[PDB]
DNA sequence: TCAAGTACTTTTTCCGGTC
RNA sequence: CCAGGA
DNA sequence: AAGTACTTGA
């Protein structure tokens, strides 16, 4: 389609640096039974730890991309049912503007 | 059902008949370890399933902006604010039934006009 | 097709199909429990209690292996806890001993015990019944369907006139079996799998 | 980028909706068998059940899912260790490489190396590798229970497309890699600058004319119609 | 209520082909399928030069 | 579609084309109508050959 | 994309399992 | 016509609302399949069979 | 009572069909004879319970005078039914014997659910007469009677001669029904058997078609 | 006819049994395709003769 | 001995370029 | 092979 | 994608 452009491929470290500072407890020290319901955080299918308030981290990784901090072309989605955080900074994703 | 573990081990439990006092124990195979049985209940199959209906219901499930809203006044604060959805026990035969969640009191009730839950 | 007679006949026509579609115990049952009740005489289910003060009056297993059945189900496809319970019994024979709650009785239910080592045999006894365990119908028969299908058939008076008949519609095919079964026209009888068609009734 | 392992990670549920004793194996790559996901944890070094159950299912609440994972236990019950858990794993090859020392000392490399490559092939990782396997058999169970839907492998979101970089990138290591095996060559010949710059050049230039999208004049299986002549009839063409 | 995001533009979901099909809402599916292929065939000047 | 909310049964939602063609079809009407044109495309182009081998 | 390759991935391929025995430093385009 | 035109919008308008009847009937979990069928199966033959009679 | 009631009327309605082969094989048995009713059938082969006496049903039948005149060489037939549910080699011997004994051609065994390979073994060990091996449940059912299936006619020595003549035909070239075919085990065919088929056609309404036996 | 090594004996037959077995047939199950230098294999009569292009 | 796995087989209408 | 035509 | 033909474990 016209407006359809496709993901070139960034650097993930930088995302997972700024995660660990943000509230991200890595999986090394997880303890499923202490926090039951922590959100589960993946950077390339790739599940780099858990965090408890997801909603406010949504929010400032939202910032981030919007700003510019964090690239235009990365792509993060929250299923809030399904308990997780999904981030992609992966080459070959199709995107659209909107 | 809800099983234990054996301390010491923390692996598994099988179950043993004190065949003396006529009575239920949990064994451990790896240490020496027995405790008495909580429930006479050992195993449950559940074919007609309701566990998967209200899954992932995060306080945060109004922030879903996907879900869909409606005026329906709750049964507890009776707020006509509420996200709503369908049984989420992705089977074939499954109702068109309803799961409504509070924008307030967070308590979910049903458009079923067959039955009453409390799920 | 329907025997002769009872062509329009629509209650014969939910007595065949009834008949011939295919109940196993998995189809009427809500979940299976096994329960360690040592007692063959007193059950640890308060339930319970009430079905055995009476399939008692008017030596085997401390484990129970109890079922649920759906009301519902037990309808749609017409069945009584009675039959039910027969056909467990008449399958597992005089090496295991079955008890049943009233089809009046709120809950539906099965008591089940055998004749060291026995948490492992209940569980292959409960796979056996869901699975193995045919009620009703015709193997390889399911969702039988009642069909009002408009028939051409010569009147007393001599003009061919529409007669429609009551006709079954199957989910399967096993010819052999459901030909022997009273109450249809086996001079009728049709299969879309003409390779049946062949084995049965010649080349 | 780097080699790129295109191994693929089977998590199996053996036994159909009905059948008794289901249990979870997994096949790994570089071995015959799928082991049961058990010994898999102990070999990783989760040892106890419960521990190993607490990486599956993260609700202590959930006997449904539980009583799914007791057939498991059951399986991984002969092996206790981590020891034991490798020498199972080393036994089924490979060939086989008959050697105690050498089956144990493989499994170590398999886990590492060969098993879930993303994440980390580095060693010390084992609590991600497991933790990924318990999110990977969560999701196995969730849908076997009804209540997660079977992946649509025809989600677009699923999907990517290689365009001329990740294109040329594929071919460009095919040949520098092909050149550097041709270094050593050269030096192992002095015994004591001649390196082909034609294989570079060349390599790109057959691809690019061809559309055959492989090494290079031998080419096949090499997709053919990867590149291709621009259509110029209308400028909307 | 609760939209996060608006269509710049519905239009833009076609294709460069399909982009040159006049009042494309007012035609059965395919006939469109099937300009978005001919006019690659269609003669003009493709470049200046 | 991303336009609409979860669990929605309604006509609109699933496909249904309401408008005439000499009246036009809405962005979502068009692509249901583009989706299930796409169908007979495909059978029409498969078709093709599993019918010539009958033949044959 | 052709971009993206040329300035960063044609290096990183110039530079990951290429050292032998002699290394490969920065890359140049003409 | 102008009045056929109007005569055409309020069927599509009675059959869009019958139905709603069925899909609020089915939220309300009062719909009983009909033999051999999901609930869902049923519902979803319903809607199909009002929107074709509709358009015909 | 029970569902007792049902294994007699399906061992009923299977006797009319042995009846009915019976009679269509060409040998004399009656209309009424086949018509018999199921009241009728329990007062004679039931005992002193109402259980099937299947060692009572057991009989003979004889070639009718017409089947003579085609089939000079058509001896006498022995239809034996069992009681016993498997049918081994000590019940097997005794009828075995039975139709070598009384010179008989023909001999079917109605057998209810088994015969042992041990029995089966001594099937073809009396010739020129012939046995028969007929599973009961086959018979509840006559599929001669079904809307598909047409007239089958079993052409004689002379008859063949005469069509394979009249088309100049070799065996090979005539359509072939199969030896195991439902109609040709109904018919008690035998290789080389030819049978005349008279189907009802939309084209010319009676079309006469034949298979010779495999 | 010389000096038989015996074993470089049944390695030289083996060799001609595969030239004379891929002349005929080149597309045989135990996969070496006999391919000419070039890469591209060698055609066979049995491909001169199969299906649709070529021969029958 | 007999279910289930294995190998290996097999097709797909007619009419320029660049190599 | 690749691209296209009915 | 759907077969024959042959082989393998219970
Ligand atoms: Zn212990
Ligand atoms: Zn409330």
């Amino acid at each position: 389609s016209l407006m359809s452009c496709i993901s070139v491929g960034t650097d993930p470290m930088p995302i997972i640096t700024f995660l660990s500072e943000w509230g991200m407890e890595p999986l090394e020290d997880y303890v499923p039974h202490q926090s039951p319901d922590a959100t589960r955080v993946f950077v390339n299918g790739v599940w780099h730890g858990v965090h408890r308030n997801p909603a406010r981290l949504m929010e400032t990784l939202r910032t981030l991309r919007r700003k510019g901090d964090i690239n235009p072309e990365v792509s993060m989605i929250r299923d809030i049912r399904e308990k997780e955080l999904k981030i992609f900074t992966d080459a070959g994703r199709v995107y659209r503007p909107l | 059902t809800t099983f234990r573990f054996c301390r010491d081990c923390n692996n598994m439990l099988y179950p043993r008949e004190d065949k003396e006092n006529n009575r239920l124990l949990f064994e451990c195979r790896t240490c020496s370890y027995v405790e008495e049985a909580g429930s006479p209940l050992v195993y449950r199959h559940e074919l007609i399933t309701n566990i998967g209906e209200t899954a992932g219901v995060v306080q945060d499930i109004g922030s879903d902006p996907t879900l869909p809203r409606s005026d329906r006044e709750c049964p507890k604060c009776h707020s006509r604010e509420n996200v709503f959805f369908q049984s989420q026990q992705r089977r074939k035969d499954t109702s068109m039934v309803l799961f409504f969640v509070c924008l307030s009191c967070s308590h979910i009730f049903t458009s079923d006009q067959k039955n009453k839950r409390t799920q | 097709y329907l025997e002769p007679g009872h062509a329009a006949d629509q209650e014969q026509a939910k007595l065949i199909r009834s008949a011939i579609e295919h109940t196993t115990l998995k189809s009427v049952t809500i979940a299976s429990e096994i329960y360690y009740d040592p007692d063959p005489r007193s059950t640890v289910i308060p339930e319970d209690e009430e079905i055995i003060q009476l399939h008692f009056s008017l030596q085997q297993s401390p484990w129970l292996l109890r079922l649920e059945l759906d009301r519902a189900a037990m309808n749609d496809k017409d069945l009584t806890m009675g039959q039910v319970g027969e056909r467990i019994k008449q399958t597992f024979k005089n090496d295991l001993f079955v008890i049943w709650s009233e089809d009046n009785d709120e809950k539906l239910i099965i008591r089940c015990r055998v004749v060291a080592e026995e948490d492992h045999m209940l569980k292959k006894i409960e796979n056996t019944m869901l699975e193995n365990i045919t009620l009703r119908g015709v193997e390889n028969i399911e969702r039988v369907v009642m069909m009002k299908y408009d028939r051409k058939v010569p009147s007393p008076t001599g003009e061919y006139v529409k007669e429609p008949e009551w006709v079954l519609e199957t989910d399967g095919v096993n010819l052999s079996e459901v030909m022997t079964v009273p109450g249809i026209d086996p001079t009728r009888i049709y299969t879309n799998s003409f390779i049946d068609i062949m084995e049965v009734l010649g080349i | 980028k780097g080699s790129r392992f295109i191994s693929t990670l089977q998590v199996k549920l053996y036994g159909r909706e009905g059948s008794s004793a289901r249990t979870i194996k997994a096949t790994l790559p570089y071995i015959k068998q799928d082991i049961p996901i058990v010994i898999i944890f102990r070999a990783l070094g989760i040892i106890p059940d419960g521990e190993i159950l607490e990486h599956i299912c993260y609700d202590v609440n959930d006997w449904q899912m539980l009583e799914m994972l007791k057939p498991c236990v059951e399986d991984g019950f002969v092996i206790q260790d981590r020891e034991t858990a490798l020498d199972f794993i080393g036994r089924r090859g490979t060939a086989l490489g008959i050697k105690k020392e050498k089956r144990i000392q493989y499994a170590k490399d398999i886990l590492q190396k060969e098993f879930l490559p993303h994440i980390t092939q580095l060693e010390g990782f084992e609590s991600r590798k497991a933790f990924f396997l318990g999110y990977m058999i969560n999701r196995l169970l969730l849908c076997a229970l009804d209540r997660k839907d079977q992946d649509d492998r025809d989600h677009f979101g699923k999907k990517r497309l290689d365009l001329a970089g990740p294109l040329l990138a594929q071919l460009f290591k095919t040949l520098f890699k092909k050149l550097t095996k041709d270094i050593f060559r050269y030096m192992q010949r002095t015994v004591e600058l001649a390196i082909n710059a034609k294989t570079i050049t060349s390599g790109l230039k057959y691809a690019l004319a061809t559309g055959n999208w492989g090494e290079q004049k031998k080419a096949m299986s090499s997709r053919a119609g990867v590149s291709q002549v621009l259509n110029r009839y209308t400028y909307s063409s | 209520t609760t939209f996060t995001h608006c269509e710049i533009h519905p239009s833009m979901i076609l294709g460069v082909a399909a982009s040159i099909i006049p009042f494309p809402d007012h035609n059965q599916s395919p006939r469109n399928t099937y300009q978005s292929a001919m006019g690659k065939q269609a003669m003009g000047v493709f470049l200046t030069n | 579609l991303p336009h609409f909310s979860k669990d929605d049964y309604s006509p609109e939602s699933k496909g249904f084309v309401e408008n005439s063609y000499l009246r036009g079809l809405t962005p979502q009407e068009f692509f249901f109508h583009a989706m299930g044109g796409r169908e007979g495309l495909i059978d029409t182009a498969v078709k093709t050959a599993e019918t010539g081998y009958i033949q044959r | 994309s052709f971009n993206q390759f040329v300035d960063y991935t044609l290096q990183d391929i110039i530079c990951e399992d290429s050292t032998l025995i002699i290394s490969f430093g920065k890359i140049y385009v003409t | 016509d102008g009045p056929t035109m109007r005569e055409i919008t309020e069927t599509i308008a009675e059959a869009k609302k019958k139905v709603l009847d069925v899909t609020k009937e089915a939220q309300a979990n009062l719909l009983t399949a009909k033999h051999g069928m999901t609930l869902r199966e049923s519902f979803e033959d319903n809607v199909v069979r009002f929107l074709n009679e509709a358009r015909d | 009572d029970q569902e007792n009631e049902r294994n007699i009327s399906r061992l009923w309605r299977a006797f009319r069909t042995v009846k009915e082969m019976v009679k269509d094989r060409g040998y004399f048995i009656t209309q009424e004879e086949v018509e018999l009713p199921l009241e009728d059938f329990k007062a004679k082969y039931c005992d002193s319970m109402g259980r099937p006496q299947r060692k009572m049903m057991s009989f003979q039948a004889n070639p009718t005078e017409e089947s003579i005149s085609k089939f000079p060489d058509m001896g006498s037939l022995w239809v034996e039914f069992c009681d016993e549910p498997s049918v081994g080699v000590k019940t097997m011997k005794t009828f075995v014997i039975h139709i070598q004994e009384k010179n008989f051609q023909t001999g079917i065994f109605v057998y209810q659910n088994n015969i042992t390979p041990s029995a089966m073994k001594l099937v073809p060990s009396i010739p020129p007469a012939t046995i028969e091996t007929f599973n009961e449940a086959a018979l509840v059912v006559n599929i001669t009677h079904h809307e598909l299936v047409p007239k089958h006619i079993r052409l004689s020595s002379d008859e063949k001669r005469e069509l394979l003549k009249r088309y100049r035909l070799k065996e090979s070239q005539l359509p072939r029904i199969q030896r195991a075919d439902p109609v040709a085990l109904y018919l008690g065919l035998k290789r080389g058997e030819v049978v005349k088929i008279i189907r009802k056609s939309e084209t010319s309404g009676r079309y006469a078609s034949y298979r010779i036996c495999m | 006819h010389n000096g038989a090594p015996h074993h470089a004996i049944e390695e030289a037959e083996s060799l001609l049994q595969f030239h004379v077995a891929t002349y005929m047939d080149n597309d045989i199950a135990g996969q070496p395709q006999a391919l000419q230098k070039s890469g591209r294999p060698v055609k066979s009569i049995r491909a001169r003769l199969k299906g649709k292009e070529g021969r029958i």
